[PDB]
C-alpha cells in the first residue's frame, strides 16, 4: 500500500535509514597523519619528515614509528598512547546492528502491513526495541564523544614530544612538521547527533501511532 | 660448570613414571581379567559390568603418561643438576604410585567382581572400596608434579 | 534433616570444580539438553543398557553439573587449556617495562627468558575475572596457580564442613537433647573454629598486609602454623604479621 | 525452616470382610495405604485364601502358555486400555475356566 | 590499572540482591523451602568462589615468566 | 534404510560441533589476529623486519581451518540425506 | 585437597592434550597443513570426549560423592530410619 | 661453602615420606577389602558399616602426603645440607609409619569385618583396633613434623 | 669434550627396547597358547578365532622393535652425551612396557579362552580387556617415541 508508505511513519524510518548509515560510514572510516622533525645537534643524525599515520579502530597503544635516537646515528621505536577503540569499535558496531534494525522495522512497513495492523503488535515491538536502541545509542555515542576528545587532546604534539627524553637533550630539538586533521570525526559525531534527535521524534511519532 | 650428561636422573625420572606404572595396571588387568573369566561362566548378562575396573585401571597409565611425556618434552642439556634430582624423585614416586594402585585395583576389583557375581548388592561397595585406589594413585601424581615443578 | 536439598547446589559446585573447564562443561550439558529434549521418546523406548538409564533418571543432575561447570570454567580462565582474553590484562607495561633500566634487553633474551621483577613502581592492577592470560603462557604459572589453589581447597572446605555442624545442632533442637547442646555442640564448634577460623583470616591477613615491598624476608604462612602448633616463638627469621599475636 | 520426613501415623481400619473386599479394592486403585501384617506367626494355608492365590497363579502360569503361543503366531498384542478399572465379582472363576 | 572497588561493589550488590530477594518473591507452593535455599546456596557459593580468587589475583608477589619471542610480540601488539 | 540414524546420529552430533569449533577457531584466528597469548604455536624463523610476515601468516592460519569448515558442512549435510532415508 | 589435586590433574592434561596434539597440527604449509589438521583435529576430538569427559569426569562424580558422604553426613545424619514402602502397584508398567 | 649434592636427601625425603605410606596404602585396601566383599556375600545389610578401615587407610594416605608435600615445597638448591638430611629422616620415618598402619588396618579390618557378622559385639573391639592403628600413624606424623622444622 | 664410552647409552637403549618385550611375547604366546592348547577338546570351532591375544603380542613386541630400530637410525659416535641417554631411558621404558603388556595378555587370554570356551558369549568382553594391555603397551612405546626423538 502506497498510503502506507506516503504516512510519516515509515518515511522516518527511511531518512533513519539513511542518515544512520551515513553516520557509521564515516565514524570508522576517517584517516589522518602528522609529521615530525628533529633538530639534532650532529646533522648527521637530523631528520626532517617524520610520517605518523592513524585511522580506525585508533589503537594508539598499538601504533608505532621510528624516529632517530640521537646516539651515534641510530634508531628507537616510539609506541603512541591510548586505547580508544574500546569506545569508537563498540559504536561502530552497535550503529551497524541497530541500522540493521532499522531495515527490518523499513521491510516491516513496506510487505507486512497486515501484521502491522493485526492487533497493534507491530508497534509495540517497534517501540520497545526502538526505545532500547535509542538509550544504548545515547550511552556509545556519549562515551565515543568523550573518546575523541580524548583523542583530539592526545594528538597535541608537544605532549610526545616533552616525553621523549631524546627530545629534551640540549641541541636536539623535535617540532611537528604537520599537524593532525580530525574534521571528518566531528562531522560524524554530528551525524550521530542527527540519528539520535530522529530516533527520538520518531518515538515520539511512534507512540502517538499506538495511542 | 655443570657435571657430566647432567639431565640423566631426570631421564631416569621420565623412565620410572611409567616404568612401575606399566608394572603396575599390568598387574591390576592381570588378576581382573582372570576373574572375569570366570564370572562370565554362570552370569553372562554382567560381561558390561565387566569393564568397570578396567577402565579405571587405564588410569594409572594415564598418570604414568602426565608426568613422562611432560619430562619428555620440558628435558635440555644445560641443567644445574637439581632440578635433574627432583625429576628422578616425581618420576620415581608417580611409578611406584602407580604399582601401589594396580596391586589394590587388581586385587579389590578381583574379589569385588567375585562377590557380585554372587550378590548383586556388593556392587555399590564394590565401587565405594575402589575409590581409594585412585585416590592414592592421586596422591602419587600430586607429588609428582610437585616435584616436577618446584 | 534431608540433607538432599543442600546436595542439589553443593554437589554440583564440587564436581565443577572437580571438573573446572568451559568447552567441556558445554559438550557436556549439550549432552545432558539431549537427554532432555528426548525426554519422551526416551520414555518409551526400552533400553537394556543399564548405564544409559542410571545416566538418564539423574539427567537434571547432569545439567546442574554442566551448568555450574561453565561458571567455574568461566571463573577460572580455562577452555581446552586456553584462556579467555578481555584484553583486561593491565598489569604489565612492556614499553615502561623496557623503560625501567630493561635496555637492550633482547641482546640477552636472545638466549634466556628474563622474568618481569615485582613491585617496578609503575605495574599494578587486577584482571576483570580470574586469573590474568598472561599467566595461562608463563613458566612460573605452577608456583603462582598451584598455591592459592590449594588455600582456595582448605577454605571451601573449612565452610562446608561448618554447615554439617549446624546441621548437627538443628537435630539437637529439634529432638530435645540439651546435653547434646552444652557438652556437645557448642564446645565442639568452638574448638574446630579456635583453630580454623584463625587460620582462614590470618590468609586473609597476610593477602591483604603484605605486598612486594616486603617479599625480602616476607613471612610464611605455614612456618606461623607451626610455631602455634608447636609453640615455638623465635625472635627473628619469620616476619611478624602484628604485634602480640604470640 | 528445616525439611525432614513427612509425618507418619498409622491407621486402624476396622470393618466388615465384604466392605474390607470392597475397601481393600478402592485402595488398590488408589495406591498410598502400606497394608502391614499383624499375623506373622500364621502361614498361607491358616490365612484361608492359598487357595484364591493357587488358582490365579495356575491361570497366570496358563495365561503365559497362551502368551508364547501368540508370540508364536505374531499378533501385534497392543494391550492399550480397559485394562486398570479392573472389577470384582466372583464370575471371574467361570471366566478362568 | 582497575579499582578493585569497583567490581566488589558490583558483585557484592549482584549476588546479595540476588540472595536477598529471593525469599520475598516465591509463591507459596510445595516447593518454596527448597527453591529459596537452592538459590541462596547457589548464590553464596558463586559469589565466595569470585571473591577468593580475585583476592588471590590482588597483590602480587612476582611477575611472569615469558619467552624473548614473547617479548617481542607483546612489545609490538600492545601493553 | 540405507545408512540409518543408528549409525549416523554421531556423525550428525560431531559435524555439528566441528563447524562450531571451527567457525570459533577461524574468527580467533582473523579477527583477532591469532594473539599469540591464546595461540602461541607458529612457524617463522626469521622476524627482525618486523611483524608484518607474522600478520600476512594470519591469514593463511586462518584459512586453513575454513577446509575443515566446509568439509565438516558437506559430511553433516550427507549424514543428514542418510538419516532421511527412513 | 583433593579438590586442588584433581583441578591440577585436570588443567595438566588439558594443557598436554593441546601441546601433543593440536599443537602439531599447525604449520607453515598452507594446503597440506590444513588436510593434516583435519584428521589430527578428528582424533582430538574423540580423545578429548573419551580421557576427560567421560573417565575423569566419572571420578570427579565419584570424589564428590565420597566427599558427601564421609566429609559431611558423618557429622549430622546420625543414624537411619525404615525405608517406607507405600503400596501401589506399580505393576502397571510391569 | 655448602657441600654440594646435599639434595639426594630432601628429594628422596618427600618420596620416601610417600612410598611406604602408598604400600601401607594399597595393603590397606587390599585383606579389608576382600573381607568386606565375603561380608557382603553372605549379609548385604551391614555393607554400608565396614567402611571405615578403607577410610583409615585413606587417613593414613593423608599421614604420608601431608610430610610428602611439605618436604617438597620447603625445597631449594643452594641448601645447608643440614635441613635436608633432616628432611631425608622424616621422610622415611613417616613412610614407615604408614606401611605399618597400611599392614594393620588391612589385617585388622578384614578380621573384624568377618567377625562383627557372626557376633556384633565384636565390632565396637575392631573400631577401636583401628583407632590405634591410626594412633601409630599419628606418631610416625609427630616425628615427621618435628624434623620438618628443627 | 664427549666423555669417552657415551654410544652404548643408546645402543643398549636400543637393545633392551625389543629384547625385554620378547621377553613378555614369549609369555604371551606361553601361556594363551597353553590353554588354547587345552580348549581345542571340548570346541575345535574356536581354534581359529582364539588367536588374537596371540596377535596382539605380536604387536606389544612390534613396539619395543619400532624403538630399537628407530635408535638403530638415529645411532651415532659423535653424539652430545644427552641424545644418547634418552636413547637410553626410552629403550628400557618401551622393553620392560612391552614385558608387562605380554606378561598380562597372555594370562588373560589363556583364562578368556577358557571362559569363551566354557561360555561363548565372553569372546567380545575378553578382547575388550585384552584391548586395554596392548593400550597399555602402547602407552610404553608412546613415551619412547617421544625420548629417542628428542
Amino acid at each position: 500500500q502506497f498510503r502506507v508508505v506516503k504516512e510519516p511513519l515509515g518515511f522516518v524510518k527511511v531518512l533513519q535509514w539513511v542518515f544512520a548509515i551515513f553516520a557509521f560510514a564515516t565514524c570508522g572510516s576517517y584517516t589522518g597523519e602528522l609529521r615530525l622533525s628533529v633538530e639534532c645537534a650532529n646533522k648527521t643524525e637530523s631528520a626532517l619528515n617524520i610520517e605518523v599515520e592513524f585511522e580506525y579502530p585508533f589503537r594508539l597503544h598499538q601504533v608505532y614509528f621510528d624516529a632517530p635516537s640521537c646516539v651515534k646515528g641510530g634508531t628507537t621505536k616510539i609506541f603512541l598512547v591510548g586505547d580508544y577503540s574500546s569506545s569508537a569499535e563498540f559504536f561502530v558496531t552497535v550503529a551497524v546492528f541497530a541500522f540493521l534494525y532499522s531495515m527490518g522495522a523499513l521491510a516491516t512497513y513496506i510487505f507486512l502491513q497486515n501484521k502491522y495492523r493485526e492487533n497493534n503488535k507491530g508497534p509495540m515491538m517497534d517501540f520497545l526495541a526502538t526505545a532500547v536502541f535509542a538509550f544504548m545509542w545515547l550511552v556509545s555515542s556519549s562515551a565515543w564523544a568523550k573518546g575523541l576528545s580524548d583523542v583530539k587532546m592526545a594528538t597535541d604534539p608537544e605532549n610526545i614530544i616533552k616525553e621523549m627524553p631524546m627530545c629534551r637533550q640540549t641541541g636536539n630539538t623535535c617540532k611537528e612538521l604537520r599537524d593532525p586533521v580530525t574534521s571528518g570525526l566531528n562531522t560524524s559525531v554530528v551525524f550521530g547527533f542527527l540519528n539520535l534527535v530522529l530516533w527520538v521524534g520518531n518515538l515520539w511519532f511512534v507512540f502517538k501511532e499506538t495511542g | 660448570n655443570n657435571p657430566e650428561y647432567s639431565s640423566f636422573f631426570g631421564v631416569m625420572g621420565a623412565s620410572s613414571a611409567m616404568v612401575f606404572s606399566a608394572m603396575g595396571a599390568a598387574y591390576g588387568t592381570a588378576k581382573s581379567g582372570t576373574g572375569i573369566a570366570a564370572m562370565s561362566v554362570m552370569r553372562p548378562e554382567l560381561i558390561m559390568k565387566s569393564i568397570i575396573p578396567v577402565v579405571m585401571a587405564g588410569i594409572i597409565a594415564i598418570y604414568g603418561l602426565v608426568v613422562a611425556v611432560l619430562i619428555a618434552n620440558s628435558l635440555t642439556d644445560g641443567i644445574t643438576l637439581y632440578r635433574s634430582f627432583l625429576q628422578l624423585g616425581a618420576g620415581l614416586s608417580v611409578g611406584l604410585s602407580g604399582l601401589a594402585a594396580g596391586f589394590a585395583i587388581g586385587i579389590v576389583g578381583d574379589a569385588g567382581v567375585r562377590g557380585t557375581a554372587q550378590q548383586p548388592r556388593l556392587f555399590v561397595g564394590m565401587i565405594l572400596i575402589l575409590i581409594f585406589a585412585e585416590v592414592l594413585g592421586l596422591y602419587g601424581l600430586i607429588v609428582a608434579l610437585i616435584l616436577s615443578t618446584k | 534433616i534431608n540433607p538432599a536439598p543442600y546436595t542439589v547446589i553443593t554437589f554440583p559446585f564440587l564436581f565443577a570444580v572437580m571438573f573446572g573447564d568451559f568447552g567441556h562443561g558445554i559438550l557436556m550439558t549439550l549432552f545432558a539438553v539431549w537427554m532432555v529434549l528426548r525426554e519422551s521418546r526416551i520414555l518409551s523406548q526400552k533400553h537394556e543398557n543399564e548405564m544409559f538409564s542410571m545416566v538418564f533418571s539423574g539427567r537434571y543432575i547432569i545439567l546442574l553439573m554442566g551448568l555450574f561447570s561453565i561458571y567455574t570454567g568461566l571463573i577460572y580462565n580455562d577452555c581446552f587449556s586456553k584462556s579467555l582474553n578481555i584484553f583486561g590484562s593491565s598489569w604489565s607495561v612492556r614499553p615502561m617495562f623496557t623503560q625501567g633500566n630493561w635496555t637492550e634487553e633482547t641482546l640477552l633474551g636472545s638466549s634466556v627468558l628474563q622474568l618481569n621483577p615485582a613491585i617496578p613502581g609503575v605495574f599494578g592492577g587486577p584482571y576483570p575475572f580470574g586469573i590474568d592470560p598472561i599467566w595461562n603462557i608463563a613458566t612460573n604459572k605452577l608456583t603462582f596457580l598451584n598455591s592459592f589453589k590449594m588455600k582456595m581447597s582448605v577454605i571451601l572446605g573449612i565452610i562446608h564442613m561448618l554447615f554439617g555442624v549446624s546441621l548437627s545442632l538443628f537435630n539437637h533442637i529439634y529432638f530435645k537433647k540439651p546435653l547434646n547442646i552444652y557438652f556437645g555442640f557448642i564446645p565442639e564448634i568452638i574448638f574446630m573454629s579456635s583453630l580454623f577460623g584463625y587460620l582462614v583470616i590470618l590468609i586473609f591477613y597476610k593477602w591483604t598486609a603484605y605486598d612486594a615491598h616486603s617479599s625480602r624476608n616476607a613471612p610464611s604462612l605455614l612456618i606461623h602454623f607451626i610455631n602455634m602448633f608447636l609453640f615455638s616463638y623465635p625472635e627473628s627469621g619469620n616476619a611478624m604479621l602484628y604485634s602480640g599475636q604470640k | 525452616e528445616l525439611f525432614r520426613s513427612e509425618e507418619m501415623t498409622l491407621a486402624q481400619l476396622f470393618l466388615q470382610s465384604e466392605a474390607a473386599y470392597c475397601c481393600v479394592s478402592e485402595l488398590g486403585e488408589l495406591g498410598k495405604v502400606q497394608f502391614r501384617d499383624l499375623n506373622p506367626d500364621v502361614n498361607v494355608f491358616q490365612r484361608k485364601f492359598v487357595n484364591e492365590v493357587r488358582r490365579c497363579e495356575e491361570m497366570d502360569r496358563k495365561l503365559r502358555f497362551v502368551e508364547k503361543e501368540i508370540r508364536k503366531a505374531n499378533i501385534p498384542i497392543m494391550d492399550t486400555g480397559e485394562n486398570p478399572e479392573v472389577p470384582f465379582p466372583r464370575d471371574m472363576i467361570d471366566l478362568e475356566a | 590499572a582497575h579499582s578493585f572497588a569497583l567490581p566488589v561493589i558490583i558483585f557484592t550488590t549482584f549476588w546479595g540482591l540476588i540472595g536477598i530477594a529471593g525469599p520475598w518473591f516465591v509463591p507459596k507452593g510445595p516447593n518454596r523451602g527448597v527453591i529459596i535455599t537452592m538459590l541462596v546456596a547457589t548464590a553464596v557459593c558463586c559469589y565466595l568462589f569470585w571473591l577468593i580468587a580475585i583476592l588471590a589475583q590482588l597483590n602480587p608477589l612476582f611477575g611472569p615468566q615469558l619467552k624473548n619471542e614473547t617479548i617481542w610480540y607483546v612489545r609490538f601488539l600492545w601493553e | 534404510l540405507c545408512c540409518g540414524p543408528k549409525l549416523a546420529a554421531c556423525g550428525i552430533v560431531l559435524s555439528a560441533w566441528g563447524v562450531i569449533m571451527l567457525i570459533m577457531l577461524g574468527i580467533f584466528f582473523n579477527v583477532h589476529s591469532a594473539v599469540l597469548i591464546e595461540d602461541v604455536p607458529f612457524t617463522e624463523k626469521d622476524f627482525e623486519n618486523g611483524p608484518q610476515n607474522i600478520y600476512n601468516l594470519y591469514e593463511q592460519v586462518s584459512y586453513n581451518c575454513f577446509i575443515a569448515a566446509g568439509l565438516y558442512l558437506l559430511l553433516g549435510g550427507f549424514s543428514f540425506c542418510q538419516v532421511r532415508l527412513n | 585437597l583433593r579438590l586442588w589435586a584433581l583441578s591440577l590433574a585436570h588443567a595438566q592434561l588439558s594443557e598436554v592434550l593441546w601441546t601433543m596434539v593440536i599443537h602439531i597440527g599447525l604449520h607453515v604449509r598452507s594446503l597440506a597443513g590444513g588436510l593434516g589438521l583435519f584428521f589430527i583435529f578428528a582424533a582430538f576430538a574423540t580423545l578429548t570426549v573419551a580421557i576427560l569427559l567421560i573417565m575423569e569426569g566419572l571420578s570427579a562424580f565419584l570424589h564428590a560423592l565420597r566427599l558427601h558422604w564421609v566429609e559431611f553426613q558423618n557429622k549430622f545424619y546420625t543414624g537411619t530410619g525404615f525405608k517406607f514402602l507405600p503400596f501401589s502397584f506399580e505393576h502397571i508398567r510391569e
